[PDB]
């Protein structure tokens, strides 16, 4: 649900949507993820690892 | 997450893109407030063979007719 549960009723919403949300909350478009998601998650994972 | 009017992506430039269960709207993330998309809320960026998930549509442009 992102961070709409923290004010009041949770809403779903796909997870690439809200990756692409907080990036753009920092100044960077929707498109750089939209084109690189792949490049992303595999680095995501690796740190994760 | 994006519309492929012809060859070509569309972003929403504030708020998502909605579809109640045949035309598509675009509206904002905290009040439900449709409008008819066009190419005044929607900036092209890319070339529409990348994106995941993105579907066809077709935009609006509001000079042509005019
Ligand atoms: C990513 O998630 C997948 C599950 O969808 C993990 O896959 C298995 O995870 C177990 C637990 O560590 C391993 O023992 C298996 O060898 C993994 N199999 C494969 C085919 O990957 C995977 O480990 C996860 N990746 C990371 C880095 O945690
Ligand atoms: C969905 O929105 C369109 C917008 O024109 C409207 O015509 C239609 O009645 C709405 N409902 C359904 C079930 O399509
Ligand atoms: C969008 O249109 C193109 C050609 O007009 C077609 O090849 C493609 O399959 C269409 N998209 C979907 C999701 O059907």
């Amino acid at each position: 649900s992102g961070w709409t549960f923290g004010a009041g009723p949770a809403l779903q919403i796909p997870f690439p949507m809200q990756m692409a949300y907080r990036f753009n909350g920092i100044g960077v478009t929707q498109n750089v993820l939209y084109e690189n998601q792949k490049l992303i998650a595999n680095q995501f994972n690796s740190a994760i690892g | 997450p994006a519309i492929c009017h012809d060859g070509k992506a569309h972003f929403p430039r504030e708020g998502v893109f909605v579809s109640n269960g045949t035309h598509w709207f675009v509206t904002q993330r905290n009040f439900y407030e449709p409008q008819i998309i066009t190419t005044d809320n929607t900036f092209v960026s890319g070339n529409c063979d990348v994106v995941i998930g993105i579907v066809n549509n077709t935009v609006y442009d509001p000079l042509q007719p005019e």
